[PDB]
RNA sequence: GGGGCUCGAAGACGAUCAGAUACCGUCCUAGUCUCAACCAUAAACGAUGCCGACCAGGGAUCGGCGGAUGUUGCUUAGGACUCCGCCGGCACCUUAUGAGAAAUCAAAGUCUUUGGGUUCCGGGGGGAGUAUGGUCGCAAGGCUGAAACUUAAAGGAAUUGACGGAAGUGGUGGAGCGAUUUGUCCUUUGUACACACCG
């Protein structure tokens, strides 16, 4: 039984795709197959935000952010609940979270 | 089918689709039969009509509307309706 | 003016020619051109001729009770019930009961000789059921209306109060004129306003 | 590549007839396809057909009347004597009452009944019914 | 289909139905013929001669005007190439690739393309020997 | 009366030979 | 005794119909078995097989019984019914009603000279259900039914005297074997032959024929 | 559209222009020859619309057309008429 | 032969463990990099050979071309956007009028109404890609490739249930070839279990 039409990856009209290394376990996963998330967080937890914005010499100072594109293998993405097992009908939905 | 004696041997003579000429079978429940009434001058409906039957295949394809519209144009031309 | 001219006058008043940004491949035979922004303009002589053919079909049904008009839409109810009131057909409004045309043990069981619908894409369930009981269908089809199991698809704007009201009022007028109810030398006393949806 | 233009013609006609189309375009055109189409028209299985000259291999536009169940070629064009026509018709035809096998004979391209009437054998082009 | 690739392009020229010269063509037949003779005299091949007669002269197609093809006209006046033009160009490509490989040994892709080019050369040479447009013992090395 | 329509729809009306007593350009 | 719930049932009850081919002409769905009994009286009835089907449950297995029933008048009408029920007797009773409700016309022809009454299939015809494909070849008079036991019974009820058959696939699956044979018999009034080339006259449907009664 | 709504022998001429050159009833080229009129000098010098050669005015003047992927680009300040 | 950062078969050690020649941790040899010469094997997969014809709809996208556009930190064209087409390409969505054991597939369709051309290749499960012979290779191995004997199933798809050291009851009608299912909105999911994981 073939579970997915794309075989669990994104590879059409090409042969080899270079792999990445999983952020958690350092597993070798193809770049097109690995689960990829772009996390834009703040260097300061929502809580420390006020305390830090207070201890600032410069009154006008937007707190810098953190940008990171995180790579995950299937096992770690499922374990971390980044992706969850879905019903047969819902698997064909590729739309990002509504 | 006629016997060599000269008798009809078929239980019945099934209708054919007016668009695709296909035989309309007894269990073809998607098939229909449309009666288009005839109007004389002043728009009154005479009581006579022309009949078209469309197989379930042509209706399932979606070409039933266009097929019926073409058939009606032709007959209307011919009978002056 | 001619009767055709007057009817297309009312259609232009009611935006019955205003299509959608998308046009179905089996409805392209009625779309005349495409507006610059994307709207297809429906050829309204084709709409008038389809209405005339539908009326010819309806008046040939010598028992109007064998005709069902349905609108799952909210702007079609008034129009559908008034069309049934004037023509003499049956009007179901809102949800069709899956089984109405098939389940002979249902209380809502009916065997209509003709099924008139408002939008083939909002009314897909009764069309699917009519594909199981040899029921011919008349529908008011938009540019994007699927044409499966539709026998007389009138090309017209469905999404819209005025369009639905005008289309049903014209169809009822044509049916009654062919029946002789509206005498040819006289107009129809009912205005199109009573076919519109009330908020 | 195009190996048998007759096969493409007959298969396109068969697909169009199944689809309910009333016209089918044939490209390329050939004398064998026009001769097969004449047999088909003579037996009433097709209507008008039109050869379109394009100073190349031509085009044929055939009117379809819904009377076709199937038309196909036999490849290879097996040698068929007059005596083997019965076996071939049993193999390919729905009944001994209807259907035609088209043969290429030195007397011309013809249906199997006409081949029997002149006692001429040849090679099988195809069939239609 | 491309003989040596999966490409399925259909780009090509489409000759007009009218096989006679357009009324605006007024060049006399002998004029175009001697123009072709000069063109071949510097060394142009029939394809280039046709290109030049098309874009620099009022000659859309030589066959329509004269009634004959360029290679036939050149053969009539004894200026046709010894090696046919397509084979000449294929051999030129082959020797260019061979020179490149004599400089570049690691170019395995160019080696594969050279194999394809020489396969095309052998095909076309076999056809030309069968049609007697090449010496019966003509050999490519 | 005062049926404001655009160029494409007036084209259709013309193609249908429709004078449209109130047919007016929307500009 | 019988209260007809459909428009067709009302007309059949009153006697507006005499034969089942008037229903066949208009492809009307038959939803009351009393219609078939009224219009096709010479119907026999035979249970082809009883099959136990099991649905695995938490506590053991839930066994139901599937009954295959073939009806027919041996004169061009055949029907097949399949009903699954908790009791065998009700499974058979339900399948007989279903078999009557699926009574279809069967076209019969002549292998050669059209002498006497039709005795075989008019043409080669095939039916498929699951992996089972059933072919029927017209046979000369006196050939009999050259078929397996399952298709022979259906051909006997259809009224076919002579026929050659061939089958491929898992015909051991009797539901598919019997369904494929029934589909093959059904597709026999559907092959267009030059004798059906005459244009249809389009008689009135019984719905519009008796709108005064209905 | 639906081919049942058209005649394959008499196709609508509006939609034949947009078909590929080879996919028409009778294939014809969509190229043409033109009488290019330069700025001041007569030099009609017929040019192929899809010319692959840099056409130069007879009096060794500036270039008149530029080869491109498709139709040749006439140089700035030149008119033309189809032939 | 050179290079040898990192990582890292083997190895050593440290843990965990009932045991732990493993999983976890540390240091690491060959190797990982390169040159010359070999090797010719992968779930080398779309598990789908190639060429050709036909047969649904749709919107994206890439390359080229044509047409129409009205705005450009633009240098009239042209670029950049926008819209409409044509050809070609990687694909995607819907649908059955098709096919299929189904999963599913717009080809895996145009098949008992069976024939466009051509190559390779399978014939219950093991023994067995084993023995032997031959051939290639330095070797590792590659290619070709049995039999004796043994066995009543093995296997595929799908259904229900049970389990998971996974996540959070008829009737009639409708769907399915069907087991079944809908109705009934513990559920979803995986399963090689069905005596049902105490498997
Ligand atoms: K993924
Ligand atoms: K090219
Ligand atoms: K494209
Ligand atoms: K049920
Ligand atoms: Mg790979
Ligand atoms: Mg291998
Ligand atoms: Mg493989
Ligand atoms: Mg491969
Ligand atoms: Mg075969
Ligand atoms: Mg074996
Ligand atoms: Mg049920
Ligand atoms: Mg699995
Ligand atoms: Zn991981």
């Amino acid at each position: 039984t073939f579970k997915r039409r794309n075989g669990g990856r994104n590879k059409h009209g090409r042969g080899h795709v270079k792999y990445i290394r999983c952020s958690n376990c350092a597993k070798c996963c193809p770049k097109d197959k690995a689960i990829k998330r772009f996390l834009v967080r703040n260097i300061v937890e929502q809580a420390a935000v006020r305390d830090v914005q207070e201890a600032c010499v410069h009154d006008g100072y937007v707190l810098p952010k953190l940008y990171a594109k995180v790579h995950h293998c299937v096992s770690c993405a499922i374990h971390a609940h980044i992706v969850r097992v879905r019903s047969r009908e819902n698997r064909r939905n590729r739309e990002p979270p509504q | 089918m006629q016997n060599e004696v000269g008798d009809m041997v078929d239980l019945y003579v099934p209708r054919k689709c007016s668009a695709t000429n296909r035989i309309i079978t007894a269990k073809d429940h998607a098939s229909v039969q449309i009666n288009i009434g005839h109007v004389d001058a002043n728009g009154l409906y005479n009581g006579s009509f022309t009949t078209f039957a469309l197989s379930g295949f042509v209706r399932a394809q979606g070409d039933a509307d266009g097929s019926l519209d073409r058939l009606w144009q032709q007959k209307r031309a011919e009978i002056k309706q | 003016l001619s009767q055709k001219e007057q009817d297309i006058q009312m259609m232009l008043a009611a935006d019955v020619h205003l299509g959608t940004k998308n046009c179905d491949f089996q409805m392209e035979r009625y779309a005349y051109k495409r507006r610059s922004d994307g709207i297809y303009i429906i050829n309204l002589g084709k709409t008038w001729e389809k209405l005339q053919l539908a009326a010819r079909v309806i008046v040939a049904i010598e028992n109007p009770q064998d005709i069902i008009v349905q609108s799952a839409r909210p702007y079609g109810q008034r129009a559908v019930l008034k069309f049934a009131q004037h023509t003499g057909a049956n009007a179901i409004a809102g949800r069709h009961t899956p089984g109405t045309f098939t389940n002979q043990m249902q209380t809502s069981f009916s065997e209509p000789r003709l099924l008139i619908l408002t939008d083939p894409r909002t009314d897909h369930q009764p069309i699917k059921e009519s594909a199981l009981g040899n029921i011919p269908t008349i529908a008011f089809c938009d540019t994007d209306s699927p044409m499966r199991y539709v026998d007389i698809g009138i090309p017209a704007n469905n999404k819209g109060r005025n369009s639905i009201g005008c289309l049903y009022w014209l169809l009822a007028r044509m049916v009654l004129q062919m029946r002789g109810t509206i005498l040819p030398g006289h107009k129809w006393d009912v205005m199109v306003d009573l076919f519109f949806y009330r908020d | 590549v195009r190996v048998s233009v007759l096969n493409d013609a007959l298969k396109s006609m068969y697909n169009a007839e199944k689809r309910g189309k009333r016209q089918v375009m044939i490209r390329p055109s050939s004398k064998v396809i026009i001769k097969f189409l004449i047999v088909m028209q003579k037996h009433g299985y097709i209507g008008e057909f039109e050869y379109v000259d394009d100073h190349r291999s031509g085009k044929i536009v055939v009117e379809l009347n819904g009377r076709l169940n199937k038309c196909g070629v036999i490849s290879p064009r097996f040698d068929v004597g007059v005596k083997e026509i019965e076996g071939w018709t049993a193999r390919l035809l729905p009944s001994r009452q209807f259907g035609y096998i088209v043969l290429t004979t030195s007397a011309g391209i013809m249906d199997h009944e006409e081949a029997r009437r002149k006692n001429v054998g040849g090679k099988v082009l195809g069939f239609f019914y | 289909g491309r003989m040596h690739s999966r490409g399925k392009g259909i780009s090509s020229s489409a000759l007009p139905y009218k096989r006679t010269p357009p009324s605006w063509v007024k060049t006399a037949v002998a004029d175009v013929d001697e123009l072709i003779t000069k063109a071949a005299k510097k060394g142009q091949m029939p394809s280039q001669i046709g290109v030049l007669l098309r874009d620099q002269h009022g000659i859309p197609l030589v066959k329509s005007v004269t009634g004959s093809k360029i290679l036939r006209i050149l053969k009539a006046h004894g200026l046709a190439p010894e090696i046919p033009e397509d084979l000449y160009f294929l051999i030129k490509k082959a020797v260019a690739i061979r020179k490149h490989l004599e400089r570049n040994r690691k170019d395995k892709d160019s080696k594969f393309r050279l194999i394809l080019v020489e396969s095309r050369i052998h095909r076309l040479a076999r056809y030309y020997k069968r049609t007697k447009k090449l010496p019966p013992t003509w050999k490519y090395e | 009366d005062e049926i404001r329509v655009d160029k494409e729809t007036m084209d259709m009306l013309a193609f249908l030979g429709m004078a449209d007593l109130p047919g007016v350009e929307r500009a | 005794k019988w209260v007809p719930v459909t428009k067709l049932g009302r007309l059949v009850k009153e006697g507006r119909f005499t034969k089942m081919e008037e229903i066949y002409l208009h492809s009307l769905p038959v939803k009351e078995h009393q219609i078939v009994e009224t219009l096709c009286p010479g119907l026999k009835d035979e249970v082809m097989k009883i099959t136990p089907v099991q649905k695995q449950t938490r506590a053991g297995q839930r066994t139901r019984f599937k009954a295959f029933v073939v009806v027919g008048d041996s004169n061009g009408h055949v029907g097949l019914g399949v009903k699954c029920a908790k009791e065998v007797a009700t499974a058979i009773r339900g399948a007989i009603i279903l078999a009557k409700l699926s009574i279809v016309p069967v076209r019969r022809g002549y292998w050669g000279n059209k002498i006497g009454l039709p005795h075989t299939v008019p043409c080669k015809v095939t039916g498929k259900c699951g992996s089972v494909t059933v072919r029927m070849v017209p046979a000369p008079r006196g050939s009999g039914i050259v078929a397996a036991r399952v298709p022979k019974k259906v051909l006997q009820f259809a009224g076919i005297d002579d026929v050659f058959t061939s089958s491929r696939g898992s015909t051991k699956t009797l539901g598919n074997f019997v369904k494929a044979t029934f589909d093959c018999l059904m597709k026999t009034y559907g092959f267009l032959t030059p004798d059906f080339w005459r244009e249809t006259t389009f008689t009135k449907a019984p719905y519009q024929e008796f709108t005064d009664i209905l | 559209v639906l081919q049942n709504d058209i005649d394959l022998l008499n196709p609508p001429a509006e939609l034949e222009k947009l078909k590929h050159k080879k996919k028409r009833l009778v294939q014809s080229p969509n190229s043409f020859f033109m009488d290019v009129k330069c700025q001041g000098c007569f030099n009609i010098t017929t040019v192929f619309s899809h010319s692959q050669t840099v056409v130069v005015c007879p009096g060794c003047q500036t270039v008149l057309c530029q080869p491109t992927g498709g139709k040749a680009r006439l140089t700035e300040g030149c008119s033309f008429r189809r032939k």
